[PDB]
RNA sequence: GUAACGGGGCUAAACCAUGCACCGAAGCUGCGGCAGCGACGCGCGUUGUUGGGUAGGGGAGCGUUCUGUAAGCCUG
């Protein structure tokens, strides 16, 4: 049994009791998260599609941690003209963990 | 107040020629040669992180291919007769399905099929 | 009074100087931009300037 | 969650047998690269081979049309000073006609090794019969 | 007040410039002088 | 050395006309982060907009040696 929601402009594929990391969500550190749209529902040979979204389907979740993702470097260079440029980059994450999926 | 440049220096060069392991004869020992490979490393890296996002996309496209007309479609109809239907699945999600649920994806089929008569 | 909707739909790289300025004076910045403007000839006459550039939605 | 890669040793293959009588050769030779590189599995990945098995029979009844039975020339050198040899298409099915039906198929295949590997699983036979009974192949309709 | 509590006021003590020492400085290698003329030279110039 | 379709090959997989689909960029939209300028309300908030760059002009910083604070502080 699996579902499929929306959540930070990009669409997750998640199963009951998974761990997934999304874009930040300004929700403290130990409390309830609701996912209201779900774009499919599948409980093996029976399948809801939702066109757009799955008629009272609800995704429920539980932030887990807040952090920083792993460092990248940005090296700008242009040969024979005299220029160089250097930056470093961090993405922000929100871990969460899937309690209960129902239609 | 004479200032020495020789403590400073090394550890300038250090930093260098430990992001160039793994390098191929001069190219991780010696510094003018290994100074010019770090920052060729970092011009490729910046111009492939938007290359990551078209060599997956055309991945995900070729796969949906194959399993829409194992089903009696081919992409261009299928992609048609789903927006039609008003689904609004993309396709990194679609490519996943066809892998691991055949019958779900023919549960899709038969959607988009039913929008186009 | 009435007033009309105006799209732009091409880039303005390599463009007359002074189609630069007809699209300042209507206040479109970039492709997809949208703008409200209320119908008088004079709003007509700089329409037609860029006309091949432009989309109008009455 | 990363995308679905298939593993080499891991990958299900088949084996199909083909005649080719009567059958343009340039249409038909589109269908055998297709399948001797995966494009037609839900699994296909580019850096893994996934493709089958193809017997082909009867490849000097393969057909052409317009004039190309007497005009279409076949060229190559041979590494020495003034080596341009060349053939005619009636010419090579009367000399050799296996080559003609593998010539057309590899220049529709990937460079490289793994492009090569690939034509590695093509069986072209001149006539009726072949030996391959024991991996029991099924009558494809390319 | 203390030795090593006086501060200066604030916009007095702007720092000089310093020639060709790098790209990210803006002012490396020629110096703010140009290409290849009798005024970049040293000692260049004409009198008044 | 084929060598005046990039190649295989094509009797359409060529050309003309009409139509509906889809692919395709660092363009546009979605989500998260940073900074410059301008307005309006009490440094802060809201709102609008901008951020490719050689010669060159403006602003703000890192680290090295030596002097005071220091007969202080750290250290077998
Ligand atoms: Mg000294
Ligand atoms: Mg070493
Ligand atoms: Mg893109
Ligand atoms: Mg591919
Ligand atoms: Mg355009
Ligand atoms: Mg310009
Ligand atoms: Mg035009
Ligand atoms: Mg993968
Ligand atoms: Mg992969
Ligand atoms: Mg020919
Ligand atoms: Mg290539
Ligand atoms: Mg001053
Ligand atoms: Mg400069
Ligand atoms: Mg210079
Ligand atoms: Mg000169
Ligand atoms: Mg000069
Ligand atoms: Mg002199
Ligand atoms: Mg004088
Ligand atoms: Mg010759
Ligand atoms: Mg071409
Ligand atoms: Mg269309
Ligand atoms: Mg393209
Ligand atoms: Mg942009
Ligand atoms: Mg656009
Ligand atoms: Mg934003
Ligand atoms: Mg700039
Ligand atoms: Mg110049
Ligand atoms: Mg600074
Ligand atoms: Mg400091
Ligand atoms: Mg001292
Ligand atoms: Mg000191």
């Amino acid at each position: 049994m699996y579902a499929v929601f929306q959540s930070g402009g990009k669409q997750h594929r998640v199963s009951e009791g998974q761990t997934v990391r999304l874009e930040k969500l300004d929700i403290a550190t130990g409390e309830t998260v609701e996912f209201a749209e779900v774009l499919m529902i599948a409980n093996g040979e029976e399948v809801k599609i939702g066109v757009p979204f799955v008629d009272g389907g609800v995704i429920k979740a539980e932030v887990v941690a807040h952090g920083r993702g792993e460092k990248v470097k940005i090296v700008k260079f242009r040969r024979r003209k005299h220029y160089r440029k250097q930056q470093g980059h961090r993405q922000w994450f929100t871990d969460v963990k899937i309690t209960g999926i129902s239609a | 107040a004479r200032v020495k440049r020789g403590v400073i220096a090394r550890a300038r060069h250090k930093k260098i020629l430990k992001q160039a392991k793994g390098y191929y004869g001069a190219r991780s020992r010696v510094y003018r040669v290994a100074f010019q490979a770090v920052i060729k490393a970092g011009q490729y890296a910046y111009r492939d992180r938007r290359q990551r996002k078209r060599q997956f996309r055309q991945l995900w496209i070729a796969r949906i291919n194959a399993a829409a007309r194992q089903n009696g479609i081919s992409y261009s109809k299928f992609i048609n007769g789903l927006k039609k239907a008003s689904v609004e699945i993309d396709r990194k999600i679609l490519a996943d399905i066809a892998v691991f649920d055949k019958v779900a994806f023919t549960a899709l089929v038969e959607k988009a099929k039913a929008a186009l008569a | 009074a009435k007033t009309i909707k105006i799209t732009q739909t091409r880039s303005a790289i390599g463009r007359l100087p002074k189609h630069k300025a007809t699209l300042l004076g209507l206040g479109l910045r970039r492709i997809g931009h949208t703008v409200e403007r209320e119908d008088t000839p004079a709003i007509r006459g700089m329409i037609n300037a860029v006309s091949f550039m432009v989309k109008v939605e009455e | 969650m990363k995308t679905f890669t298939a593993k080499p040793e891991t990958v299900k293959r088949d084996w199909y047998v083909v005649d080719a009588t009567g059958k343009t050769l340039g249409r038909l030779a589109t269908e055998l690269a297709r399948r001797l590189r995966g494009k037609h599995k839900a699994e296909y990945t580019p850096h893994v081979d996934t493709g089958d098995y193809i017997i082909v029979l009867n490849a000097d009844k393969v057909a052409v049309t317009g004039n190309k039975r007497t005009d279409k020339v076949y060229y190559h050198h041979t590494g020495h000073i003034g080596g341009i040899k060349q053939a005619t298409f009636e010419e090579m099915i009367a000399r050799r006609p296996e080559r003609v039906i593998e010539i057309a198929v590899k220049g529709m295949l990937p460079k490289g090794p793994l492009g090569r590997a690939m034509f590695r699983k093509l069986k072209v036979y001149a006539g009726n019969e072949h030996n391959h009974a024991a991996q029991q192949p099924q009558v494809l309709d390319i | 007040m203390r030795l090593n509590t006086l501060s200066p006021a604030e916009g007095s003590k702007k720092a000089g410039k310093r020639l060709g020492r790098g790209i990210g400085s803006g002012l490396g290698k020629t110096g703010g002088r140009g290409h290849k003329g009798q005024k970049s030279r040293s000692g260049g110039g004409v009198r008044r």
